[PDB]
RNA sequence: AUACUUACCUUAAGAUAUCAGAGGAGAUCAAGAAGUCCUACUGAUCAAACAUGCGCUUCCAAGAAGGACGUUAAGCAUUUAUCAUUGAACGUUCAUUGAACAUUGAUGCAAACUCCUUGGUCACACACACGCGGAAGGCGUG
RNA sequence: UUUUGGAAGGUCUUGGUCGGGUGGAUCUUAUAAUUUUUGAUUUA
């Protein structure tokens, strides 16, 4: 039914959550834009070091590499 | 296409090779068939685990991108793949 | 090693040199490169592979270093798990000898094509 | 649009190179490959304060006797982490990219 | 580009070593050009045993090697 | 052994099985890169401790070419807004004009008549010249007296479009400066063929 | 696209896996293949070293010994004899324990070459395709051959001897057969 | 659309449009408005610098590089100024851009 | 029988909407359990009703575009 | 060698210096596109090969370099040679049951002998200062 | 008188005795997604 590109198109303009590969770090912000290589550009992101906030980041860009998944909140 | 080294691996079919893997395991045995993508299939395989043990597989198929290297036999030192000047007998039409 | 490697040479010019290629593990392969490719899969003739042990690594810290060599002979190393290659020995036969050898190889190749043209007749 | 062409404008230029391992390399570029296999003559290479794999990879490259002084090092592209250019060089000259210019005229 | 030569192992119980200590034993139901592998009756062996459901499919990145436990 | 016996036995006679001992690398359980990754939000302080920004000047060098291309296209469009008022064009019927181009330079107008009188009586003829060189440019405008010999002069089998006027093949069109809806000349992005 | 076979000096018009397998198993390829590998080894064994032999610069050289050359026919003959003898010494193995354990209870599982379980499935799989026209196995027990010296076996074979020193044997053995 | 299926010589323009109006618009912003960005790398090297060029691969030239990391054994935070750098995008984890 | 290749098996496994114990790449990786609602060629798999459980109190995650390379293993629990 | 039969397979794309003008494609609309493309055209840079130099620079004879996948050699020092369950005696020992390389090793420190392969064991000369042809690289010119 | 360039002769030294649906080599593009170049080998 749905594929990652339709789920990702519908994901745009939402408070997204991103687990990186590493579990130390996760970014909660509003998703701005995504390519075909699934790079992620976000806004007003929020760090979580193993779960706890170390700050609010702003407009932010993760490479497609390091992110383990992205979730919709 | 291929290039020289995987052509050599296509050449050394059915002869006693030794593979290290990225885990440190060095399989050794007769080489059933290599592919172009370096997935290599081996027979009568004697294996060295990283722990220092040795066992005997019969029939292994190790994936290419965890090969560390492969050792072919010595004679392929003298191989017509390495000949820099062998001229082509009028390619097909 | 005072070998004075050619300041404008890359891989294809480095052919039949004795290399000391080094990998991600930190293992060293030593031997004559006889071929490479686009992905830097090397063959390495008469290759010997040396590690340092974990214990001798302590002495390597900031000297005589018991490197452990196994002998892999004609090996064909991969471009994924390497780091970098350098040059250790110059080849056996000099530039004039390599040049005359290549001349003889080309003359023999042209002759074999003449023999193919003769058998085709 | 690839930036290796940038490095291809840098033959006979003296850079340093820090690797993904942690090896630091000092010595001129003789060339650079398509996928950034950078060949470097007149290297001396250093390892900052330590990584045991990097210690082995340093010593074993000959002429160690921890600065290792080597005549000629080819370095694979996926090992080059970052590369420090000389500060004398003007970036405004190099990034112009005659290929990218021609492509703008090709459009 | 070339589809792998697992045709001899087409119904025979194989043992992947997955990743470095994971060892999974099943029957090779399928393979694609990436060595993604569909196993039936996966039974992960720890040196304790653990069964892994009816069907499974295992990433051809994670797969290191595989042995034919069945005779050929 | 493999298929043939001799060299599989004797010649190849491979390597000794090779001596193993303890590795240096890490035996898969810990191949990690860096799970203790940075927590960037501290560094949002230190950029204040970092405190101008240098001029980029290379995107300027490409942007000069892009802006010059857009400016030349806009000067084109300014020539596009700026052919009924034109005095070279005669207010005849557009349907009775035949355009010729790819003309040899030394071609005399009486020869142009001579090649063109075969189909209809010609009303008038303007061969186009430079106004500063006075070299013949290479194209001309003909009005006949009827539309049907202009059309038979447009229909080209054995005749005009492909006729060798002064040892060169010419090109032969209906006039589209007046006739068709969107026509721009070569100067204005258009032109045909 | 094209797969040049360096041995056959022919081409494959479009590379794929099946034409590669069918060519590398092909008997023409195996024959030219075996000729080539034998050929490289006999070249490298034939090829004289001819080192530089950097001759040094040097009273006690009073003794002089006679060299021994040969005729060109004699040279070619003794070289041919040495070629044949190298070719023998490489090829020959020692039978004995096959002929020694002939009657044995488990000879026919262990020395009969593919009943051994270890190399055993090879020789069935290494059997060539037998497309052209035209085993003592595990069934053998003790009670197959009850008494080996009833049905006469041949004696143990007399040991072999260098013909170069065949003239210097003990003449007249004790104890005639 | 599939990548071979696009064409030759559309493909460059289609990448460039992907650059202008994709996730790349943070590195697009940073080079044209020369604001400092903060690259976090896989080997804990926080990098504060201004961006000179972009890549498909996110190979990035950086000018007047601040870099800063953390020696955790206690902790000494070490910083280095590197004026002209060429950084491969593989190490680059997250590009944060300050306003 | 017949061949059951991975692409067609995950699509069959997508239709049936059976629960999934999906695993991850190494020691960091946390065993996710969910129901597949779709995949792609790069094995990025949007999974529904995710519960992550650490390596041997699983916490929900919602619906997830899971990245392709981090997957080791799909199973039916 | 020829014939017949069967099986398998039949096309990734592009470019080969780069930049600026001379001319062409003499540009299908009232004097003109912009651009882009080509060239035995010219100019500049770069790359490759060849030749020549550099009063270039370095290395070339019982020993020097490299190696031993050799020994003396069990040389000396240190460490290690499974788990689970049950019974008994005072954590240990023994017995039973079930499961899964090697101690003469391994690791460290050396030291000595023997052996191996290579090299201009050149030409000149054998003397009291403060040579040609070899091999490898760098630069210059054509 | 000096410098530069070209030509000729002599002497010395060193070296030698147009086409092509052809292939190969290099570089671009598919190709930054599981198989070698756009990172899971500073062991936290
Ligand atoms: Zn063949």
């Amino acid at each position: 039914p749905v594929n990652p590109k339709p789920f990702l198109k519908g994901l745009v303009n939402h408070r997204v959550g991103v687990k990186l590969k590493f579990n130390s770090t996760e970014y909660r912000g509003t998703l701005v834009s995504t390519d075909n290589y699934f790079n992620l550009q976000l806004n007003e992101a929020e760090e979580f070091v193993a779960g706890v906030s170390h700050g609010t980041l702003g407009e932010i860009f993760i490479r497609c590499n390091n992110v383990l998944y992205i979730r919709e909140l | 296409m291929n290039g020289i080294p995987v052509k050599l691996l296509n050449e050394a079919q059915g002869h006693i090779v030794s593979l290290e893997l990225t885990t440190g395991a060095t399989y050794r045995g007769k080489l059933v068939e290599s592919e172009d993508s370096m997935n290599v299939q081996l027979r009568d395989v004697i294996a060295t685990e990283p722990q220092g043990a040795v066992t005997h597989m019969d029939q292994i198929f190790v994936r290419g991108s965890q090969i560390k290297f492969i050792v072919v036999p010595d004679l392929l030192k003298n191989a017509p793949l390495f000949k820099k000047n062998s001229s082509r007998p009028m390619p097909p039409i | 090693s005072k070998i004075q490697v050619a300041h404008s040479s890359r891989l294809a010019n480095l052919i039949d040199y004795k290399l000391r290629v080094l990998t991600q593990d930190g293992r060293v392969y030593i031997g004559q490169l006889m071929a490479f490719d686009k992905h830097m899969n090397l063959v390495l003739n008469e290759c010997i592979e040396e590690r340092v042990p974990k214990t001798q690594l302590d002495k390597l810290r900031p000297l005589n270093i018991k490197v452990e060599k196994r002998v892999l002979g004609l090996t064909i190393l991969r471009g994924e798990q390497i780091l970098s290659t350098v040059v250790e020995d110059k080849p056996l036969l000099s530039k004039k000898e390599r040049l005359v050898r290549d001349k003889k190889e080309k003359k023999q190749a042209q002759k074999q094509t003449k023999l193919r043209k003769e058998k085709e007749k | 649009m690839k930036l290796v062409n940038f490095l291809k404008k840098l033959r006979n230029e003296q850079v340093t190179i820090e690797l993904k391992n942690g090896t630091t390399v000092w010595g001129t570029l003789q060339s650079v490959s398509p996928q950034m296999n950078a060949i470097l003559t007149d290297v001396k290479l250093t390892l900052p304060q330590s990584n045991g794999i990097a210690m082995a990879s340093l010593y074993l490259t000959g002429g160690q006797q921890n600065i290792a002084s080597l005549q000629y090092i080819n370095i694979r592209g996926n090992t080059i982490r970052q590369i420090i250019l000389p500060d004398s060089l003007n970036l405004d000259s190099l990034l112009v990219d005659q290929k990218q210019l021609n492509s703008l005229r090709r459009s | 580009v070339s589809t792998p030569e697992l045709k001899k192992y087409m119904d025979k119980k194989i043992l992947l070593n997955i990743n470095g200590s994971r060892k999974v034993a099943g029957i090779l139901r399928g393979y694609d050009i990436f060595l993604n592998v569909v196993l039936d009756d996966a039974m992960e062996i720890n040196g304790n045993n653990h069964q892994l459901g009816l069907q499974t499919v295992i990433r051809g990145n994670s797969i290191i090697s595989l042995e034919a436990l069945d005779a050929i | 052994l493999s298929k043939y016996p001799d060299d599989v036995s004797r010649l190849f006679k491979p390597r000794p099985p090779l001596s193993y001992k303890r590795p240096t690398d890490y035996p898969y359980a810990k191949r990690q890169t860096n799970p203790n990754i940075t927590g960037v939000a501290n560094l949002l302080s230190t950029s204040l401790k970092h405190y101008x920004x240098x001029x980029x000047x290379x995107x300027x060098x490409x942007x000069x070419x892009x802006x010059x291309x857009x400016x030349x296209x806009x000067x084109x469009x300014x020539x596009x807004x700026x052919p009924n008022v034109d005095p070279h064009i005669k207010d005849t019927d557009p349907y009775r004009t035949i355009f010729i181009g790819r003309l040899p330079y030394d071609l005399d107008e009486i020869e142009l008549q001579k090649y063109f009188v075969k189909f209809g009586e010609i009303e008038k003829i303007r061969i186009v010249k430079d106004k500063i060189t006075q070299k013949s440019k290479g194209y001309a405008f003909i009005v006949f007296k009827d539309p049907i010999s202009s059309k038979m002069a447009f229909k080209e089998i054995g005749v005009h479009r492909g006729i060798q006027i002064k040892d060169r093949i010419c090109i032969v069109d209906i006039e589209r400066g007046r006739t068709v809806k969107y026509f721009k000349p070569r100067r204005l992005g258009g032109g045909l063929g | 696209t094209r797969y040049y076979c360096e041995y056959c000096h022919s081409y494959l018009t479009h590379d794929t896996l099946s034409v590669r397998k069918s060519h590398l198993v092909g008997k023409n390829h195996l024959r030219i293949t075996a000729d080539y590998y034998r050929n490289k080894a006999r070249d490298i064994i034939n090829k004289h070293n001819h080192k530089r032999r950097h001759i040094g610069k040097r009273s006690s050289q009073n003794e002089t010994l006679k060299v021994t050359c040969l005729s060109n026919k004699e040279k070619r003959h003794i070289m041919h004899v040495k070629k044949m003898n190298q070719k023998e010494l490489a090829q020959t193995s020692i039978d004995t324990l096959k002929l020694l354990y002939d009657g044995s209870p488990g000879y026919s599982k262990v020395f009969v070459d593919a009943n051994r379980f270890d190399i055993g499935d090879l020789v069935k799989a290494s059997k060539l395709p037998q497309r052209a026209n035209e085993s003592r196995s595990r069934d053998e027990t003790c009670e197959s051959n009850p008494f080996p010296r009833l049905n006469n076996p041949k004696k143990l074979e007399p040991p072999k001897i260098l013909s170069q020193w065949s003239n210097t044997i003990p003449k007249t053995s004790i104890f005639y057969s | 659309r599939p990548k071979h299926e696009l064409s030759r010589a559309e493909l460059e323009e289609l990448e460039e449009f992907e650059f202008k109006h994709g996730p790349m618009s943070l590195i697009n912003d940073a080079m044209v408005t020369r604001t400092p960005v903060i690259i976090s790398l896989r080997n804990n090297h926080k990098i504060i610098a201004r961006v000179k060029a972009f890549d498909r691969h996110c190979n990035m030239v950086l000018e007047n590089v601040k870099e800063l990391w953390t020696e955790k054994k206690n902790v000494i935070n070490r910083e280095r100024f590197i004026s002209k750098l060429f950084l491969r995008g593989d190490s680059v984890i997250v590009v944060l851009k300050t306003p | 029988k017949a061949m059951v290749p991975p692409i067609n098996c995950i699509f069959n496994f997508l239709q049936q909407q059976t629960p999934v114990t999906i695993w991850l790449f190494e020691q960091i990786g946390i065993r996710i359990k969910g129901k597949i609602v779709g995949f792609d060629e790069f094995m990025n798999v949007v999974i529904d009703e995710a519960v992550e459980i650490p390596v041997n109190k699983g916490t929900p995650l919602g619906k997830i575009l899971l990245k392709g390379d981090n997957i080791t293993l799909i199973t039916s629990a």
